[PDB]
């Protein structure tokens, strides 16, 4: 070879992407679509997608019933968070004799 | 009120900064904006797990979802009030030892109501957990006391 | 799940057609993509068509399995170019696409357990068929008798709770709880053993050494996550033989991931080092798991998916170096910096995420799991520093001894990288590095 | 001993012109695949570190290398791990703390 | 400087070591940054 | 820095001639080191030490024994610059 | 057919020369001069030159088209100032517009783009009270906001709920 | 001045261009359809539910985009309920 | 084309005790005058022993190594471009063949460099045959 | 070249196994050394290097791979990780030994903590009274 072969290459003559090592049109369709469907798709306008997904996830609605459950408790005597699930007259309170030796946990 | 050079400079920085911002809402983003509606999302109150039947499953859904999702609101309930004491922590910088003190007291119950009602669940609490642990604690506190005091 | 497993299932006749594997790979990704716009998904069971249907776990864990198979695709061309039947590649892929797709999306216990054993079978035929060397037969029948020696019981496990409820759906079986020995044995010791505890782990490095790329990605970044999704399921209505029996469990598993943190330390094959890695921070996932704190399982299912893709991700440059060095180890691939210089570039960018990387999903997971483990007792404070310390003191030493310093000085000229090689790794790390804007879909699935 | 020094000096010399003959070698290079030398050392150095199994007997120096390396930490780590739960879970199942004065309430 | 920069601005403790882990693996690389043995075991000494 | 093989020679010719043990005079780049000159085992050891501090890199114990007179003291010094010219 | 090295095939020439200790032990004269005569080979009387396929290859067409309006401005003040010192003016142009475009993004992000209390998951600003020195508006103040509810209020006391 | 003996890095800067022609393909109709959401049609304003009005699905969200995919895309929370 | 031989004399080992004890004796006293008295003083310290015979002088040594192995500095003097110092393999150089692997594009920067590379290939190739056959 | 090809056979038991075994492993018949086959040995394995480290081989000899410092067929040491010249390597051999440097510096720290915590009690402090304070009621005075 001489340095008029190098200072003006060949087209003809290919570095390979990583696809298809047989013909160059495969390679040059491959390394597009794939880019495509990868970098643009999934990653920029899914990424689009979920920056303006919805709340699924119920945690935006959450935050605006806790400022609404906080504005209308503090208005009111009753405490904050209530320490119990029900209203204790609904809590049925078996007897001592009625559990008789039952396991109790606390 | 340029009282230091250092403020003027400031002041004249922030009005460098504050003309093109509120030119382009004021000029280019709050005309051609439409005027929707969107609405606070409001639920009703689905029949709780003390009604529910044993084979029922359909009203076990019901009630295990608004569990979860009264644990929610309970869970911004105490964060919010988290944040409420660290903006008493910041605003009053040099005195947060008397003005953050009651905040801290309703906090401190807040977090002691949350553990009364959901602590020691686990991953998995459905409404018949918290009902079965507000039952047990009850039977406690009828027989032996409160919780913490002994027996 | 009807409209995804119909495109696999009309996508399986594209591998009859000659000249489709990238096209294969293309509808793929765009299966991807559509699943990435499905995400509506919370706590119960959503979309919900002919006993298929899905939470926020099992839609974490079909995006993760739809991610790992197209890069799984994309990482094997060396099936393309020298012809090595791609059809049965892509076949056995679309098939066992569609086999993990169904397991997750199973509403009941026994689908999970039926595609689950199915998805046993194109692992086995990956290894024994695009392996390259002798011991593939070592390899899928560890991976094969492994699995099925603790997986057989547990069937008999399942009738026993099918008979006691009556269904096998997985909300029904919330409500009851059960106090057998035998049947938390049963029930447990198969997903103990498909997700490597320490005792157990065995298969795991046999099956990781032996496999093809498009093989070890599969058994790394899923496939054990079906030993921990298993038991996401199960330990709902187990909890008080869990509390019976965590301890020695947790006790394995800590004490395990510093044993086996200390084993990578002393090996010098570099796809048996990230298969030992892969043990170690699932017994992280595995000690979290059985603290039954809510925290625990966020945490635990945070670092499933981001472990999954971390480790497909190092098992991808396990292979870049072995195409082109013949043969894998520290001592041929010493220093790989002055080779590929931009290859090292991925290479840190992924040993650092099997460790804690700072904004990347890895530490999320690790942030959280660690947590359980210390609400849990102060005694497991000591195996916890240990386990943290020399897991980066090992996963340090893979970047550290494989891209810096002399050069081998007995190697031939080889390719270098390629616009396929670093795209590959791109899409391992930026969803590492992406997801964690919104990391509530990967944390919150209660 | 300086005759095997010398012996030695002379394998060492024909490994030498056997390495340079091989490693700086034109047509092993220009086929442009790529790959190592082959070296008896770092193949019998793996086959070494993976079959290893073989050479496994049952004897007390090595029953007491996996008892006292492996399984008697799993066992005192299991013991002080039960141990300690067992009496925090007794101190909380008994009553003896507040809900208010407890630690790790998950808040 | 970056990794300095998050360390600085940052009051959490999540934050925090988002700051230092990412300092201590700048660190270590350009501990190992030349291509030498004692380079390397400097860099396994300052990681660890 | 740029070295050529004048300078090492005048270099090395230098030193030499700045040691008291050699005589300045009956001093050639051929001449051997032991018997053509008065230096007993232990001189040897001194030159190699000087041409170390000179030179800025320290030479071993079997090339102290392969080097025997200047010329290829300048070949060695020449063979780590990698002048040759 | 594809070449990944070109049609030149790869080989090594330099010998086991470039070695440090293959050198200061004993070597063939006719190695000698194949090291000398590679050292002469390396040395370049000129720099690597500007080939315009490379730069096309490498240059994507939609960095071309936000890069041409600055490249206008780089060709017409070429001349005047020389082609290094106007691409100075050329580069730090460019990027006093990206740091301007950052900082009024930024100014209008958290001037009017708070977290509101609707939402979660905005750069939620909370300021600490100014000090008031003698010569201020005001200098015997107490701090205000001292009712509860008006601490982390995130523009909830503002709702139309 | 001498050659220095660097490895090939063509590939990884048409890696790059390649990346970022893509990244910036994808940015630019995003960064388009960003705009004129919040330009031309509007976030939400917040209001009192009337007595009368029972809202639909897609009216509890702000964002003109999270009600075009919740209204058209995504089904609703009472479906999956 | 020789390397060093394993075996060592004792001429030799005298040498190397020389050696060391003076890049000791150096690295102890860092002034030229103070370490060249001393260097005459360990002179007649090893000139004073050469009279003795072999089994003395075998003791000597041994006793000499064993001392400077007690007396021996912290941190030795040592050459940072040679093996031992901290400036020793600062870069390593890739071979040449990664070259071979560039671009055309990219090898059409130096064209006049890489035809005399070629040049050079040639001329390698029929070095190699005629040193190590076919 | 496979594993099952190359790889480590049983423990010889014969002087004639012994020698076919070093001339399996490039290893002079004097050099072989089989390890002692005690349930955790290398049977058919040479025991080399085992020194105080591979660094301490000499740097200035044409090894042939010098980033391991080998032969071409030279065999790998056994422990070749631990004696590598990443961890439990020196140049030249150590000064003192291993409980030398651990006694002197738990003593210095002994003695350290010692000495301040025995000091803790008793510390230096200017002639200053108290710091004064306007707590609301304290009626503190001058000395005017
Ligand atoms: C000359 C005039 C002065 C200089 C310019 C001033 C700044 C620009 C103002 C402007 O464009 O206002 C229009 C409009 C103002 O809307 P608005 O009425 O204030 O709020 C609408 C919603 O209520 C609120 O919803 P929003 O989504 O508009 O949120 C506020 C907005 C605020 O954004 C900004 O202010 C500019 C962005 C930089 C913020 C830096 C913060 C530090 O943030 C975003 O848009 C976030 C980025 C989009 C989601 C992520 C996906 C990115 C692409 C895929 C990857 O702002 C935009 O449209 C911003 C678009 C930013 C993203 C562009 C694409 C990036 C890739
Ligand atoms: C496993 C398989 C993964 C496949 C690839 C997934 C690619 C898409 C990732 C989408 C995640 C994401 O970034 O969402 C946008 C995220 C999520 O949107 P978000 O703001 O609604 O986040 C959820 C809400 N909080 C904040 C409370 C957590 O958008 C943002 O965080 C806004 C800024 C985006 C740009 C940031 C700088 C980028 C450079
Ligand atoms: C091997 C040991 C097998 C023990 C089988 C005991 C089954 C049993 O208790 O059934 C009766 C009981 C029956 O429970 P029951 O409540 O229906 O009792 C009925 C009682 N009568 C008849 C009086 C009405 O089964 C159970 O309690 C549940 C057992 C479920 C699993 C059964 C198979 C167990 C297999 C163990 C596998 C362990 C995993 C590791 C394997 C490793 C390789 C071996
Ligand atoms: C050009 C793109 C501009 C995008 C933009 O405007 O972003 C603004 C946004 C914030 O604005 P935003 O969140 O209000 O915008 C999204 C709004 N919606 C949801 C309506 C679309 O993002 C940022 O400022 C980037 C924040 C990145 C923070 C990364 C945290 C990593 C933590 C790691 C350590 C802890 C691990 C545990
Ligand atoms: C798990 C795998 C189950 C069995 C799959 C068998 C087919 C696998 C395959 O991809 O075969 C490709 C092969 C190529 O053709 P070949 O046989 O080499 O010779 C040409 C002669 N017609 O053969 C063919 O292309 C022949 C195609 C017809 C035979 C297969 C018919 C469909 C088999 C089930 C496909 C769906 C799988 C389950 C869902
Ligand atoms: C294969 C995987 C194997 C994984 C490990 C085993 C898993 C199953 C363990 C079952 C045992 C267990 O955890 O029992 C829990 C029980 C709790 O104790 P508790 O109920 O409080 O009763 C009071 C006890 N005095 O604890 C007890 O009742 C205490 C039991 C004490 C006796 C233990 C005997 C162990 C014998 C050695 C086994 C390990 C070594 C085997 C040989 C190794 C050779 C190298
Ligand atoms: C698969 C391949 C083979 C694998 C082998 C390795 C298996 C590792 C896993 C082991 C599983 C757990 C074994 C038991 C751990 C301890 C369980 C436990 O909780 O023990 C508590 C018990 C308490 O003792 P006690 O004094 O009775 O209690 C007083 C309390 N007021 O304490 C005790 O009972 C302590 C006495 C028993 C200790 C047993 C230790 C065994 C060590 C190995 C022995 C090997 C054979 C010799
Ligand atoms: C790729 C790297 C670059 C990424 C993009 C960076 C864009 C520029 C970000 C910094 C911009 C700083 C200057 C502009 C904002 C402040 C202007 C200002 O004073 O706004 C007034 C506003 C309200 O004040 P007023 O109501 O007047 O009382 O005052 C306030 O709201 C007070 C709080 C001001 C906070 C200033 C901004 C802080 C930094 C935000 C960084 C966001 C991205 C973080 C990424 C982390 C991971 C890398
Ligand atoms: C340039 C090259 C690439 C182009 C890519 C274009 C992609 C366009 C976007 C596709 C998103 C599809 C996401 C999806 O699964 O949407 C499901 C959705 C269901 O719609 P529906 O249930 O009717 O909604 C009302 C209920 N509230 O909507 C649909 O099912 C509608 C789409 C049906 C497509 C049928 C194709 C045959
Ligand atoms: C800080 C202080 C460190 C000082 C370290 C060195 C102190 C050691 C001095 C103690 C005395 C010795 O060790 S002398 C060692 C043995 N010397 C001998 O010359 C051995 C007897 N001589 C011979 O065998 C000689 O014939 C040859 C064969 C050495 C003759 O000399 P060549 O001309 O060099
Ligand atoms: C009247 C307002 C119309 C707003 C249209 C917004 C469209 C957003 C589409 C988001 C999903 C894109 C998927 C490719």
């Amino acid at each position: 070879l001489t340095t008029e072969d190098f200072a003006n290459p060949s087209p003809k003559n290919w570095q390979s992407y990583g696809f298809d090592y047989k013909d160059q049109v495969e390679d040059r369709k491959a390394t597009k679509s794939t880019f495509f469907v990868t970098v643009t798709l999934c990653l920029v306008w899914g990424s689009f997608y979920w920056a303006y997904l919805p709340d699924t996830q119920f945690r935006n609605w959450a935050q605006r019933e806790g400022f609404l459950e906080l504005r209308r408790r503090e208005l009111a005597g009753v405490d904050l968070v209530s320490p119990n699930y029900v209203d204790p007259a609904s809590i049925t309170l078996p007897s001592d004799e009625d559990l008789g030796d039952t396991e109790i946990i606390i | 009120e340029p009282r230091s050079p250092m403020a003027s400079f400031a002041e004249s920085v922030l009005n460098v900064i504050d003309g093109p911002i509120t030119w382009f809402r004021e000029s280019i983003v709050e005309p051609n904006q439409q005027k929707q509606n969107w609405y606070h999302q409001r639920f009703r109150r689905v029949p709780t797990i003390d009604q529910c039947y044993t084979d029922d499953a359909v009203c076990r859904f019901e009630a295990d979802q608004q569990f979860r999702r009264d644990r929610m609101v309970d869970n911004e309930i105490v964060n919010i009030l988290r944040q409420r004491f660290e903006d008493c922590t910041l605003y009053e910088a040099p005195d947060h030892m008397v003005k953050c003190r009651p905040l801290m007291d309703q906090y401190e119950k807040a977090t002691e109501n949350w553990f009364i009602k959901y602590g020691d669940l686990g991953g998995y609490a459905n409404a018949k957990t918290a009902y079965m642990k507000q039952k047990h604690r009850l039977i406690w506190e009828r027989r032996h006391g409160p919780v913490g005091s002994g027996m | 799940m009807l409209k995804i497993i119909f495109f696999l299932l009309f996508l399986i006749p594209f591998c009859f057609i000659n000249n489709m594997y990238w096209m294969v790979q293309i509808m793929m990704f765009f299966i991807s993509f559509i699943f990435l716009l499905m995400n509506n998904f919370m706590n119960y069971w959503s979309e919900i068509s002919y006993f298929l249907g899905c939470d926020m776990l099992s839609y974490g864990l079909i995006l993760l399995s739809l991610w790992i198979c197209s890069l799984m695709l994309l990482a094997s061309e060396m099936i393309n170019k020298h012809n090595n039947y791609k059809n049965l590649f892509l076949l056995n892929i679309i098939i066992l696409l569609l086999l993990l797709i169904l397991t997750f999306s199973s509403m009941s216990l026994f689908m999970f357990y039926l595609f689950f054993e199915s998805s046993l079978i194109p692992t086995l035929f990956l290894i024994l068929g695009w392996g390259y060397q002798p011991e593939r037969l070592q390899a899928g029948l560890y991976l094969l008798f492994y699995t099925l020696l603790v997986s057989l019981p547990m069937l008999i496990g399942i009738f026993y709770v099918m008979n006691k409820i009556g269904s096998m759906n997985f909300y029904l079986m919330n409500n009851f709880m059960f106090n057998y020995d035998l049947l938390y044995f049963c029930l447990l010791c198969a997903f103990l053993v498909k997700m490597p505890m320490f005792l157990v782990h065995l298969w795991l490095p046999k099956a990781h050494v032996e496999a093809p790329v498009s093989g070890s990605m599969i058994l790394a970044g899923i496939m054990l996550k079906l030993g921990g999704y298993g038991m996401l399921r199960v330990i709902s209505f187990l909890q008080l033989m869990n509390l019976k029996y965590s301890f020695v469990w947790i006790s394995i598993s800590l004490v395990g991931g510093v044993l086996v943190s200390l084993v990578c330390l002393r090996q010098t094959d570099l796809k048996a080092l990230i298969a030992y890695s892969s043990v170690a921070h699932m017994g992280i996932v595995l000690s979290g798991l059985l603290t039954m704190t809510y925290w625990g399982l966020c945490g635990s299912y945070t670092l499933m998916i981001a472990h999954g893709l971390c480790s497909s991700g190092l098992f991808c440059l396990a292979n870049v170096s072995y195409e082109r060095l013949g043969s894998r180890s520290m001592l041929i691939n010493k220093g790989l910096l002055n080779f590929m210089p931009s290859m090292t570039l991925w290479w840190f960018l992924l040993s650092s995420a099997n460790m804690a990387a700072p904004p990347t999903l890895n530490l999320l997971g690790e942030i959280s799991l660690l947590n359980s483990i210390v609400s849990w007792s102060w005694i497991s404070m000591i195996l916890l520093s240990f386990l943290s310390f020399f897991s980066a003191a090992y996963t340090l030493y893979l970047y550290s001894f494989s891209q810096h310093g002399k050069l081998f000085s007995g190697v031939y000229s080889f390719s270098s990288g390629k616009i396929r090689e670093y795209l590959l790794m791109l899409l391992h790390w930026l969803p590492l590095n992406l997801l964690i804007l919104k990391s509530e879909s990967f944390m919150l699935w209660l | 001993e300086q005759e095997f020094i010398k012996r030695k000096h002379e394998a060492t010399l024909k490994l030498r012109q056997e390495f340079l003959k091989q490693s700086s070698n034109p047509y092993r290079h220009a086929t442009g695949e790529g790959g190592t030398v082959f070296d008896a050392g770092l193949a019998r150095f793996q086959a070494m570190r993976v079959s290893n199994y073989e050479h496994f007997k049952p004897t007390g120096k090595s029953f007491r290398t996996g008892l006292f390396a492996v399984v008697l930490p799993i066992a005192l780590y299991a013991w002080a791990l039960k141990a300690e739960r067992d009496g925090r879970e007794e101190k909380y199942r008994t009553g003896q703390v507040a809900y208010k004065d407890r630690q790790f309430k998950f808040i | 400087v970056l990794s300095m920069m998050l360390l600085i601005i940052s009051p959490n403790l999540i934050s925090i070591l988002l700051g230092w882990d990412g300092l201590g693996l700048v660190s270590y690389c350009l501990v190992i940054y030349f291509q030498n043995i004692k380079s390397y075991n400097a860099g396994m000494l300052t990681a660890l | 820095p740029p070295l050529s093989l004048k300078l090492i020679n005048e270099r090395v010719l230098l030193v030499l001639k700045l040691y008291d043990k050699i005589d300045p005079s009956k001093l050639n780049v051929e001449s051997h080191f032991i018997n053509d000159l008065g230096l007993d085992s232990l001189d040897h050891v001194e030159v190699i030490m000087a041409m170390e501090d000179e030179f800025g890199f320290e030479i071993p114990d079997s090339d102290a024994e392969k080097l025997l007179k200047p010329a290829d003291i300048i070949k060695y010094v020449a063979d780590k610059e990698d002048v040759y010219e | 057919g594809a070449s990944e090295t070109g049609g030149v095939k790869p080989m090594v020439i330099a010998g086991r020369m470039v070695r440090e200790r293959e050198r200061l032990i004993g070597m063939s004269p006719e190695e000698r001069a194949w090291r000398k005569q590679w050292l002469k080979d390396q040395e370049l009387h000129h720099g690597p030159r500007k080939v315009p396929a490379l730069e096309l290859e490498l240059n994507n067409p939609i960095k071309r088209f936000y890069r041409a309006p600055l490249d206008k401005v780089c060709n017409v003040l070429e001349p005047v100032l020389g082609f290094q010192r106007a691409y100075t003016v050329r580069f730090w142009t460019g990027k006093a517009l990206l740091a301007l475009t950052g900082i009024y993004a930024g100014a209008y992000y958290f001037k009017y783009n708070q977290n509101d209390w609707t939402r979660k998951g905005g750069w939620r600003v909370i300021h600490s009270r100014k000090q008031c020195v003698p010569g201020d508006e005001g200098y015997p103040k107490v701090s205000d906001r001292s009712a509860p509810s008006d601490y982390a209020a995130r523009g909830f006391n503002e709702s139309p709920l | 001045h001498q050659m220095i003996i660097k490895p090939s890095r063509f590939q990884w800067d048409k890696f790059k261009d390649l990346l970022h022609f893509y990244v910036m393909l994808g940015v630019i109709p995003v960064t388009a359809l960003v705009l004129y959401a919040n330009i031309f049609v509007g976030p939400a304003q917040l209001a009192e539910i009337p007595e009368g009005y029972e809202p639909k699905h897609w009216e509890y969200e702000k964002h003109p985009i999270s009600r075009f995919i919740s209204r058209y895309i995504l089904n609703s929370d009472q479906q999956n309920y | 084309a020789q390397v060093p031989l394993a075996i060592v004399s004792h001429k030799r080992q005298v040498c190397s005790l020389y050696k060391r004890a003076l890049r000791n004796l150096e690295s102890w006293y860092d002034r030229r005058n103070v370490y060249r008295y001393r260097a005459v003083q360990l002179r007649a310290r090893f000139d004073e022993n050469r009279s003795k015979d072999l089994g003395e002088g075998i003791r000597l040594l041994a006793c000499g190594q064993r001392e400077l192995f007690e007396t021996r500095h912290f941190q030795p003097r040592n050459f940072a471009n040679s093996a031992g110092g901290c400036a020793f393999e600062r870069e390593v150089i890739p071979p040449d063949w990664v070259l071979d692997y560039w671009h055309p594009l990219e090898k059409a920067q130096y064209p006049e460099y890489f035809a005399k590379r070629e040049q050079r290939k040639k001329e390698f190739v029929t070095w190699w045959e005629k040193q190590y056959g076919k | 070249g496979w594993n099952k090809d190359y790889k480590p056979g049983p423990y010889p038991q014969t002087e004639k196994e012994r020698l076919a075994a070093a001339k399996k492993y490039y290893l002079l018949p004097e050099e072989y050394k089989p390890y002692a086959d005690d349930g955790l040995g290398y049977g058919d394995y040479p025991k080399l290097g085992y020194g105080l480290g591979v660094e301490a081989k000499d740097s200035y000899y044409p090894w042939d791979y010098p980033e391991h410092k080998r032969n071409q067929h030279e065999p790998i040491s056994a422990d070749h990780d631990l004696y590598s010249e990443d961890r439990w390597s020196q140049a030249e051999p150590p000064r003192y030994s291993n409980a030398y440097y651990f006694a002197c510096f738990l003593g210095v720290m002994s003695g350290c903590l010692a000495l301040y915590y025995w000091l803790d009690d008793k510390k230096m402090y200017r002639p200053v009274a108290a710091k004064q304070y306007p707590s609301p009621g304290v009626k503190h005075y001058t000395f005017e």
